[PDB]
RNA sequence: AGCCAGGAUGUUGGCUUAGAAGCAGCCAUCAUUUAAAGAAAGCGUAAUAGCUCACUGGUCGAGUCGGCCUGCGCGGAAGAU
């Protein structure tokens, strides 16, 4: 009920783009404001629908005047799609046997379990027309589970020996575990379905693929909302099989000495990873635990902890998602969120050398005034191999420090090697040379030397540009038309080393290398690019820099 | 029409007439390159 | 000049009254007229009509040389016509030809039908194409301005009503 | 041979079999099957040890059709497959490496006279002897 | 100054080749044919396909073009019973 709504374009527009096979059958009459018919052509009836009412009329007339011919010219389409669906209606669209309701549906029936041909309609939902005719077609071109292929439980490891098991309740039972939702009642909930067999209240429901014992508590059944104690499960119901100890994504749910299923197919990767931060420190208490019932759940959110920070660094597949479970944490989770970035390795390097920075120390704080005008020089970010991040090559002219007072200046040049003039960011893996250090008897000690040490490195970083050593991450990224060329141009605002760009079938697969510190918001704005239209990986490989040159005035 | 005191003649393509007897500059493709007084 | 190295031949078919100043052309579907200014010295001389600069109004070489490319115009134009086609890219947006007026299925919440003056025959072979047939080089065009004012060439889609010759500088979003 | 459609010489090393992203427009002119061009000129391939860029033109036709003409390997990357390095041009006039004389010059020009019209043996002695003192090259018989 | 009009074609023009493939930028800055073409100006652009400048090669078939000096003119120019 909306402009430039062509149905016959959309259905024709599938045998272009998704190269399939659609034959329709529901057709449209009225000019989308005026729109009072959707033209059944099986039985060639349009349907009456309310005058603005939420439901009365389901009244059938014939095929109205103005649409007369084009009923004509689509009907005798509808009529090919048995003698082409089975061979035995090939001799009758010929010889002029008449192609009825029932004998057309009992071929077509037949073309849904393999899927050539889909069934389409024509409708509006919201102003009630189309909604009560939708149902009839489902059940004569939607398969029941007993029509299907039911229950295929193989084995274990033995022999490769698939076996059709009955879609009755005279089976052993079966069921499977998805949609695993939560709640602040029992804890943990399910919405599963049954495929065949029945329960009964109470029992030694395992997990066969994980080896793990667990009992069938009260299950509870839904209008999607309000809870409906389901005491029996009949064959094919839908249901919450609660009380699960531990459950997986798939898994069956099956009484022993039965047949076993063992199958996870395409365990997806959440790939946009935001790392979350307490409010308070009363919050990482319970924000340490958030990941217990969330991630539970469902596997579209995963968290990748990092090994040092400690910090919490989620994964997503979506933004969109990673926008949910913050606001899931909000009001009922009761949460305090800071979303912030995740943990890169941010060390500190050096762009500019300082030539020499003298730390001034001057104070009486043992009697005489202890002095410790030490100075050290600003050595290049000791490259290669280097285990030790602290490369203090101490040059006392003519060993003039005394060994006892060798740790003074050394702690001073740590303590501010492992801290960052900008957001702590440590300066590790920078080898650093003392230039001269100042030595006395009763003005000597530790915080002499150890103080001085600690100023002057910090005065040398503000003349040194301190930039950023940063991890490279292996970037592929899948895009099917010419719309990647404003992404790699794009691409080229954010260092992406490019490698190639080739082809496939259907999308044309470019290759590159991005700053894992160059990640921000990737995958919000490559989904503004490609329009969302990408499905790809994501690995690591080198490890390079990402421009700051902060020291110059933002670090004080 | 951005206003300034001078229409330098900025753009590769770039007419110039006088209409009303204030001078704007037509460019082709390039919105930003009109100017209007002088 | 290059004007004055330009006169105009009227064909068979095309009448010419000239009472001086004002010129009225008697043609093939219509009656397209000028009433030109006094810096012109016309005369259909033989057959291929030559003109003139008057003295005084030297600056008629201006004046009359609009004259000749005018005159030159509307021959052509009563006789053969201009076809004058707009393309509508709209989502939701349609054309289509009752008598002489069009609809504007513009994104509006009320329809806009204005009615089109003499010297047009339009006509629509589709939603999105609209014919528009004339006489007069001014009218084949003022008609068609009006419309396409109403719904300017969007430069971030490529939205808006735009001729059939006429290609716009669609931009990209860049920021979100 | 033909006109303002399309007229572009541009192929580079046969090895690969895959059009190389910045060839692949003057093979995204037309219309082609890619496989096309790559079925065609493999037949000749292998009489060549690979590792020098192997020209080709291409040149169109109305409906889907397109033809292109065969040469041999230019002189300018001979000076440079022999030299060793593929590219010597750092500076010109001060760079003093390298001699090839005129009779190696001539032999990769009779492979010229045997394939095209132009690029003649006397003319473009000097040519090349005009691409070696742009990449620092020396030259005496 | 416009419509036909080839944009004659050696080459990938390196470097560093990931594309820096005449069109990012530094050194060369020759030209196989010179009645029409430069190892080059922008747009298309990661690169190029598309569109031109280059000579207008063929038509119009006469004047035309860019600056220097002065006579004056326009814009610049918005204020408070």
């Amino acid at each position: 009920d909306r402009m430039g709504a062509n149905f016959l374009k959309v259905v024709n527009q599938i045998k272009t783009r998704l190269g399939a096979n659609p034959v329709p059958l529901q057709l449209a009459i009225g000019a989308e404001e005026h729109f009072t018919g959707v033209v059944d052509l099986v039985k060639m009836k349009a349907i009456n629908w309310n005058d603005a009412d939420q439901g009365v009329t389901f009244e059938y007339e014939d095929i109205p005047a103005d649409m007369v011919e084009l009923a004509n010219e689509w009907h005798q389409n509808l009529i090919e799609s048995a003698a082409e669906a089975s061979e035995e209606l090939m001799e009758k669209y010929l010889g002029g046997e008449e192609l009825t309701e029932a004998e057309i549906k009992g071929a077509l029936r037949q073309r849904v379990l393999n899927n050539e041909i889909i069934l389409v309609t024509c409708g509006s939902a919201f102003k009630n027309k189309g909604v009560q005719a939708m149902l009839d077609a489902v059940i004569d071109y939607l398969p029941s589970p007993v029509d299907v292929p039911a229950i295929n439980g193989i084995l274990d490891d033995g022999k490769d020996t698939p076996a059709e098991r009955h879609a009755s309740d005279d089976e052993p039972f079966s069921a499977l575990a998805f949609k695993i939702a939560t709640d602040p009642f029992v804890g943990n909930l399910t919405f599963f379905r049954v495929y065949s067999g029945v329960v009964n209240s109470g029992d030694t429901v395992l997990n066969s693929v994980k080896a793990a014992r667990e009992r069938f508590g009260r299950i509870v059944q839904m209008h999607a909302n309000k809870r409906e104690e389901i005491k029996e499960v009949r064959a094919g119901d839908i249901a919450a099989a609660i009380g699960l100890k531990d459950v997986t994504t798939g898994d069956t749910l099956c009484d022993p000495d039965a047949p076993i299923i063992l199958e996870r197919m395409e365990f997806p990767e959440p790939v946009i990873s935001i790392a979350v931060e307490p409010k308070t420190k009363a919050d990482q208490e319970k924000m340490g635990l958030a990941l217990g019932r969330l991630a539970k759940e469902d596997p579209s959110f995963r968290v990748w902890t990092d090994e040092e920070s400690n910090q919490t660094i989620i994964a997503g597949m979506g933004e969109l998602h990673l926008d949910i479970i913050v606001d899931r944490m909000k009001r009922e989770f009761n949460v305090e969120a800071n979303v912030g970035k995740p943990q890169v390795a941010y060390r500190e390097t050096i762009r500019q050398k300082v030539t020499d920075v003298e730390g001034k120390h001057a104070k009486q704080s043992g009697g005489r005034g202890q002095y410790g005008h030490v100075v050290i020089d600003m050595y290049p970010l000791e490259p290669g191999s280097n285990p030790k991040g602290y490369e203090f090559i101490n040059d006392i002219k003519g060993g003039v420090i005394p060994g006892e007072y060798i740790p003074a200046v050394d702690k001073g040049i740590q303590e501010q090697l492992k801290a960052g003039p900008l957001a702590g960011y440590p300066v590790v893996d920078m080898g650093i040379r003392l230039h001269f250090g100042s030595y006395h008897d009763v003005d000597s000690s530790e915080l002499a030397f150890k103080l001085a040490a600690s100023i002057a490195f910090k005065e040398g970083f503000k003349k040194a540009k301190p930039v950023l050593l940063e991890p490279i991450m292996k970037v592929e990224v899948e895009t099917p038309e010419e719309n990647t060329g404003d992404v790699i141009g794009d691409l080229s605002r954010r260092r992406g080393m490019l490698k190639g760009q080739e082809s496939e079938v259907t999308g044309v697969k470019i290759h590159a290398e991005v700053p894992l510190s160059e990640m921000f918001g990737y995958a919000t704005q490559l989904r503004s690019l490609t329009k969302g239209r990408a499905s790809y990986t994501m690995e690591f490989l080198k490890y390079d820099e990402a421009p700051s040159n902060v020291a110059q005035a933002v670090i004080e | 029409m951005k206003v300034r005191a001078s229409v330098k003649k900025l753009c590769r393509n770039c007419k110039i007439v006088k209409r009303d007897g204030v001078i704007r500059v037509i460019c082709s493709a390039e919105p930003k390159h009109k100017q209007r007084q002088g | 000049s290059r004007v004055a190295k330009a006169p105009v031949v009227v064909p068979a078919g095309v009448d010419v009254k000239i009472n001086g100043q004002v010129i009225t052309i008697k043609g093939k579907n219509g009656e397209l007229t000028r009433t030109l200014n006094d810096a012109v010295e016309v005369k259909h001389a033989d057959n291929t009509l030559t003109f003139g600069p008057r003295d005084g109004y030297a600056d008629g070489w201006a004046q009359a040389g609009t004259a000749r490319a005018l005159l030159n115009s509307m021959v052509i134009g009563v006789t053969e016509g201009f076809t004058k086609k707009l393309q509508l890219v709209g989502v939701g947006y349609r054309a289509a030809v009752k008598g002489n007026v069009i609809n504007l299925s513009l994104g509006f919440s009320h329809p806009v039908d204005h009615q089109l003056p003499a010297g047009i025959t339009a006509e629509c072979p589709t939603q999105t194409e609209i014919v528009l047939k004339g006489a007069d080089k001014q009218v084949i065009g003022q008609v068609a301005a009006d419309l396409r004012a109403y719904r300017r060439p969007e430069p971030y889609k490529g939205k808006g009503v735009r001729y059939a010759d006429e290609v716009v500088r669609t931009k990209e979003a860049k920021k979100k | 041979a033909k006109k303002v459609q399309a007229y572009v010489k541009l192929q580079v090393a046969a090895g690969m079999a895959n059009p190389s992203p910045p060839v692949g427009p003057a093979l995204g002119q037309q219309g082609v099957n890619i496989m096309e061009f790559c079925k065609a000129f493999n037949a000749k391939t292998d009489s060549i040890e690979k590792g020098l860029p192997i020209p080709v033109v291409i040149t169109v036709y109305a409906d889907r059709s397109f033809t292109f003409v065969t040469k041999t390997p230019p002189a300018a990357v001979l000076l440079k497959k022999a030299a060793g390095i593929k590219s010597g041009s750092g500076k010109p006039n001060k760079d003093k490496v390298g001699k090839i004389s005129r009779a190696q010059l001539q032999e990769i020009a009779q492979t010229k006279a045997a394939d095209m019209t132009g690029a003649d043996i006397e003319a473009m002695t000097r040519s090349i002897e005009g691409t070696a003192r742009s990449m620092g090259l020396v030259v005496e018989d």
